[PDB]
RNA sequence: GUAACUAUGACUCUCUUAAGGUAGCCAAAUGCCUCGUCAUCUAAUUAGUGACGCGCAUGAAUGGAUUAACGAGAUUCCCAC
RNA sequence: AUCUGGUUGAUCCUGCCAGUAGUCAUAUGCUUGUCUCAAAGAUUAAGCCAUGCAUGUCUAAGUAUAAGCAAUUUAUACAGUGAAACUGCGAAUGGCUCAUUAAAUCAGUUAUCGUUUAUUUGAUAGUUCCUUUACUACAUGGUAUAACUGUGGUAAUUCUAGAGCUAAUACAUGCUUAAAAUCUCGACCCUUUGGAAGAGAUGUAUUUAUUAGAUAAAAAAUCAAUGUCUUCGGACUCUUUGAUGAUUCAUAAUAACUUUUCGAAUCGCAUGGCCUUGUGCUGGCGAUGGUUCAUUCAAAUUUCUGCCCUAUCAACUUUCGAUGGUAGGAUAGUGGCCUACCAUGGUUUCAACGGGUAACGGGGAAUAAGGGUUCGAUUCCGGAGAGGGAGCCUGAGAAACGGCUACCA
RNA sequence: GUCGAUUUUCCAACGGGGCCUUUCCUUCUGGCUAACCUUGAGUCCUUGUGGCUCUUGGCGAACCAGGACUUUUACUUUGAAAAAAUUAGAGUGUUCAAAGCAGGCGUAUUGCUCGAAUAUAUUAGCAUGGAAUAAUAGAAUAGGACG
RNA sequence: ACCCACUCGGCACCUUACGAGAAAUCAAAGUCUUUGGGUUCUGGGGGGAGUAUGGUCGCAAGGCUGAAACUUAAAGGAAUU
RNA sequence: CCGCCCGUCGCUAGUACCGAUUGAAUGGCUUAGUGAGGCCUCAGGAUCUGCUUAGAGAAGGGGGCAACUCCAUCUCAGAGCGGAGAAUUUGGACAAACUUGGUCAUUUAGAGGAACUAAAAGUCGUAACAAGGUUUCCGUAGGUGAACCUGCGGAAGGAUCAU
């Protein structure tokens, strides 16, 4: 290729931004940042498309460089900043604290939250190891690294981050009876509880999840995200609560109104 | 340059592959600037992200580790005596990994005498230490000879063409027995 | 399997970063490093109690087995510490609703821990590229008389 | 270069293009509704041929299967709202025998005619 | 000698005594004209080669046509010198 | 999901020719009023190109005496706006074409426990002086020059020569450390249950050796290194460690090592806090920069299985790597990738190898009972190339071509 | 059985798990055993084998995570990740349509609100259940099996 | 033993006929649009042409494999008058 | 059946092959020999250099005896390296390009030679269709203006389903 690409053609963008086919041949190529390019949502698409606060990708620059839109409590004026899952986009004006979580269908729906709740994130625990000077650290899906975790925090767990300081508060381990968000499978957007998981040695450990209709589906533990335990989820779930109604009943809901 | 590519080089079935890709940078290979003995000289090469690589030429005074004692002395190399790759590397006296050499043996004499025992090759607190070492151990009649001889056998562990250093590994045990047989076999 | 000589080659046949400290009094005086290959492959007793080196061994070498675990009959064992396995399979053609046989000869490195002949079923695992052809190491053997 | 804008053609020329019976039939149900050319009828014939393939697609398979139930009801609903089926013919077997005539009885010129204040459909 | 057509393979007669040179080959060491004609080799070739043949006067053990290898045989061209 | 005309004097067939319908197929011929939408020098010539243009970039936050405009009510060092040049970053993206390319690219799916990764996002650095009573740190050098000022040269080019200057986050050097512990070396006396004055070293990075990185399970005699508690018969009890299917892993410790990498001689805005009024000591938000580990954008190899026509291509590969081994070299790294020394291997009638392609692969496209057949230069993804080969500098990234060098046209 | 929207038996069809009929998913060490195969005082109690504050001796099958060996394939089931655009197709009066992914409805002054579904991608790889069809070996000089 | 009657197994057949085939016809040419027991070889209108070429074999004659350009609306099978 | 129809020959106008010519051209690969260029490397050392407090005569060699009221004061013997550093060149691998033959592929000239198809049917016969007047045909061998003829063996697709 001769060096890394810096343009993203419109058709080749991730579908879940819903980017109309016409009107421009290019899409916002989201900068390098906390989340992966395919699994991210740039601030341009958030402010201009989903909120409709700005018309063009020039008016979002006038919104961002006037230091309003804080992604994890920090200013962030990069128009293609990859804001993704569990990030709290905070518009200081209007007093809106959107936590970017998945619509049931498999897109980032706008989900307004209170300020009492918009002061943590739930980082899914990726790798944990001893760093130099034999100091244990945890790294989360966000690219946040936290030195001196609880020594019971293993991989696949979730950890509340303070996000004002950037420290761990409470953590939830990964086994049966725990509530789970799914983070991109075709089961993207679904919220259920764990039944049991597999021990596929170097062969993708699957987990069998059951939702609130005794509806069991299988997903990989990397697309699986520990959100809490039965009854009290650690965040506000969006309207629907990841139930995934079949074509008939979802059309019946839409036509009842 | 000296491309390390696999996409030349006659496929396993026997077929001569048709050349595509006008030789690419990232399959790069460079000239082996061979390191001789004495009159220290180092040339640096910029490699794949600045990440400097030091090619030694005429390198002197390697850092040799007597493992069994658990120490390492900065020593002059004399000459290469045997190499299991070529016999021309020996004649040219070129320094590479696994090249068996003679080092000056006389900061090791000076250490062994000063710290542990008494004249190998034959105040109060220092006498306590000696009398506490209390025949810690001896040498098994193979390394004893080489201190008196003036220069003792070692094998290079550092890759001096890349590291820029000729460190490592004084011989001892069945390794020395083998490399004595392989030396005395030829010459 | 040369055989009956660990001191055959010009260089010293070591295990790397493994030391036999000669001042220490250990009755046996022979320290052999070995690991668990993983994925429930029972490391053979021949490797643990052997005398060979083989740096390309999945037990006694610096090559971790990761990837996939294929299987096949042994065809040729004529070259040193490398065999060839024939992975017979059917290729279904969607037009004629029918299949056809294909060989796919794969060359595999055999550590001296095992002994193979012509017409043995071996289970091999993917490792780092050992040479120009061989990518897989032998982990299991099943000689059916 | 941005993205291919999708076009599709709505008409279809009949297979054997000189046939007394077809020519008679088409001129008749062109003269009734006051059409301009034979492609009007070829279009309505193409639209009905799309519906009929979509009907047979949904029919041949299992009964009381979400695919058949959803797509079948969607089509019937869309047709009964056009007026090509009436209240009492919502079975997905009436739709298979739907007579291009029925679609041609629901064009704007035909309705302007049949609701008076129009004096001959031309 | 006649005849499709434009150069003739069908007819006809008389045979040099007996037969009319067949298969082949050639301006051949055998062709007068002849430095034959066409091609090729050369800037230019009475030379060379390959074809053409009503062959002054080719030709079948007075052997005809090939022909590998061999030649202090006769000849032509090319490279090295 | 359909056929019809044509061999016969007529007939039934085999059968092909013709008709018939379509073509996000192409060309062409007449005709052509309106609306939306919209391909377009791909086949032949990856053949040649005049010319104009397509890559440059500035904030409060690198350098400013423009001999520029400011010009007035912040300025006596600078401070606004705003050229040139140095510095930084980019120019490796994009766009274009399809010539090469037939286990090659490519698709789907694997692996990096085999590596590099500017930038982004997270963390992350009291240890550099070197023997300790006034050696730069309230701040080093030109060991340097641009731009500018002048003196030129060629007919000429994005020619630059000599001279006069002057800065930098440019280019060179170069200090400011708290506490505690651990290690080594020794100023100490008495035949012991034998113990110390002090001195130095111990950041990070490199390189090499050595050690730790634990483990299915209950009791026992004994000798020694026997050091405290002897509650002076005798008791010592609790002795620590993460992750993976798996590692020599992460990480730590011992000995050192290095033409000793890094650690902020940097810039903007507010200019607050305590009085010992020095015109001190301490102090916020920022901006760059910086070492290692993560992360992100990537990359490089990489597992498995799948490509069109040919036997009028049956054997192909091995001095000049062909298959494997050992070691070395090289590489960012794995590897016959290359070198040396060994063994004689490896592919193949399940079509190797050779030849052809008016072949870049794929997502797809046209036709439409089902099964298919034909095509895909071309709006997306990947690969390749910039007249043809080769080479190489600069950089995180190139074997770059709107970069350089040579050869051929 | 009811308020032109829905559940009951009299009563079947389809597709299933346990259980033994010689039938055995190889089964362990801990954790977990909820538990009665049993009773520690028994008894809240219309005459009641109506019902638990709770627990000796052991169940295991609610329950792994470690052991640790499995005579192997094709075949088929279901699931996993399968880019978008294209295709099929859901919704919506771009005036209709090819399209587009918009729009819709109220005070239409501070507004509110449904959408941008779903489906095939029958190759290969990964998991998953079946074990009818097809092949391979197992005890033959027993170097066979189990304790 | 030869012969006679009944009986099977295999053989070379023959005579009458519901299925098949364009028909002549048939013990398979049947079990075939109600299309699948296993398997090898061959053909795709008529010529050019079993020709050229290239291999291969042969003492030779020849054998094996085996094209294309171009040409043409029929050529052919069976039965009827 | 005054039907049909086969070859030679002649006229024509097409296609293909053999063909001396060391044919020619293009392309790939390749032998042996020259081998630009950058890169790695053994040297080289135009110039520019800093402290050299290095002895230096120089007599306002600082507001004047004064190790001047020492200057980048006069002027180099040095000197070290603190060095930078151009051409130049020593070998190395990478490797274009050049010559030189080779071998394969494609394209293509050629005097002549021997064909084949077509086209009016023009010449010669009448080979085949009837028992086509010699039944036809196959394989092979020879002969001959032309069809064809004859031998041997075979077949009915025969003009015999017969003792």
């Amino acid at each position: 290729a001769r060096g890394p690409k810096k343009h993203l053609k419109r058709l080749a963008a991730p579908h879940h931004w819903l980017l109309d086919k016409l009107s421009g041949c290019y899409a916002p190529r989201p900068s390098a940042g906390p989340h992966k390019l395919r699994e991210s949502l740039p601030l341009i698409v958030f402010l201009r498309n989903r909120l409709k606060y700005a018309l063009n990708g020039r008016e979002v620059k006038a919104i961002l460089m006037q230091r309003h839109v804080k992604v994890d409590g920090k200013v962030r004026t990069d128009t293609t900043y990859p804001a993704g899952f569990m990030d709290v986009i905070t518009l200081d004006a209007t007093n809106e604290n959107f936590r970017l979580v998945y619509d049931v269908k498999g897109r980032f729906a706008v989900h307004r939250i209170t300020d009492e709740e918009a002061s943590y994130k739930l980082g899914k625990v990726k790798k944990v190891q001893l760093g130099k000077k034999g100091v244990p650290y945890v790294v989360t899906h966000d690219g946040r690294t936290i030195r001196y975790p609880d020594p019971n925090i293993k991989v696949n767990d979730t950890v509340k981050i303070d996000l004002a300081s950037g420290k761990i508060t409470d953590f939830i381990k990964f086994d049966a009876g725990k509530l789970v968000y799914v983070t991109g499978g075709r089961n993207l957007g679904r919220i259920g509880t764990i039944v049991h998981k597999e021990r596929h040695d170097g062969g993708f450990d699957l987990v069998h999840i059951k939702d609130s209709l005794d509806n069991t589906f299988v997903t990989r533990l990397n697309n699986v995200f520990v959100i809490g335990e039965q009854g009290k989820p650690y965040i506000s779930l969006p309207k629907g609560k990841g139930i995934k109604l079949s074509i008939a009943e979802e059309r019946d809901r839409r036509r009842a109104q | 340059g000296i491309s390390r590519d696999s996409r030349h080089k006659r496929s396993a079935t026997g077929a001569k592959r048709a050349q595509f890709r006008k030789k690419r940078k990232f399959e790069l290979g460079r000239q082996p600037a061979n390191t001789k003995i004495g009159a220290k000289r180092i040339h640096s090469v910029r490699t794949r992200g600045g990440n400097k690589k030091y090619r030694a030429l005429r390198i002197e005074t390697g850092n040799f580790s007597w493992a069994s004692e658990g120490i390492s002395k900065k020593t002059r190399i004399a000459g290469v005596v045997y190499h299991p790759s070529n016999n021309e590397l020996v004649r040219t006296n070129t320094l590479t990994k696994a090249a068996i050499v003679q080092i000056d043996a006389t900061p090791f004499r000076q250490w062994f005498e000063a710290h542990y025992g008494q004249t190998l090759g034959k105040s109060k607190n220092a006498e306590r230490k000696w009398a506490a070492r209390a025949a810690s151990a001896k040498i098994e009649s193979s390394v004893e000879s080489q201190f008196s001889a003036g220069r003792l056998y070692a094998c290079i562990s550092s890759r001096p063409g890349q590291s820029g250093r000729c460190d490592g590994y004084i011989l001892e045990g069945e390794e020395l027995a083998f490399y004595l047989r392989r030396l005395t076999a030829k010459k | 399997s040369t055989e009956l000589t660990v001191q055959s080659e010009r260089a010293f046949q070591k295990q790397p970063h493994i030391f036999n400290n000669p001042k220490v009094k250990t009755s046996k005086r022979t320290k052999r490093w070995y690991k668990n290959a993983g994925l429930g492959f029972k490391t053979p007793k021949t490797a643990i109690e052997g005398s060979y080196i083989d740096k390309k061994c999945p037990f006694t070498g610096l090559v971790s087995i990761r990837g996939k675990i294929l299987t096949g009959t042994v065809v040729s064992t004529k070259m040193h510490r490398t065999i060839v396995i024939r992975r017979a399979y059917l290729h279904y053609i969607p037009k004629y609703n029918r299949y056809e046989k294909r060989h796919k000869n794969v060359p595999v490195h055999v550590s001296p821990a095992f002994r193979v002949q012509v017409g043995d079923i071996v289970t091999v695992g993917q490792c780092r590229p050992i040479s120009k052809t061989v990518r897989f190491n032998v982990v299991k053997v099943s000689a059916a008389t | 270069p941005r993205a291919p804008r999708t076009y599709s053609k709505t008409y279809s020329t009949p297979k054997r293009p000189y046939e007394s019976s077809r020519l008679d039939a088409e001129l008749k149900l062109a003269g009734e509704f006051g059409l301009k050319n034979k492609r009007e009828i070829y279009r309505i014939s193409f639209q009905l041929s799309k519906i009929r393939r979509a009907a047979r697609d949904l029919l041949t398979r299992d009964e009381k299967d979400p695919k058949r139930l959803f797509e079948g009801n969607a089509l019937i609903r869309r047709l009964v709202r056009v007026g090509v089926l009436s209240e009492d013919k919502k079975k997905l077997d009436y739709v298979l025998a739907l007579k291009v005539e029925d679609f041609l009885e629901r064009r704007l010129q035909t309705q302007v005619y049949k609701l008076g204040l129009a004096k001959s459909v031309h």
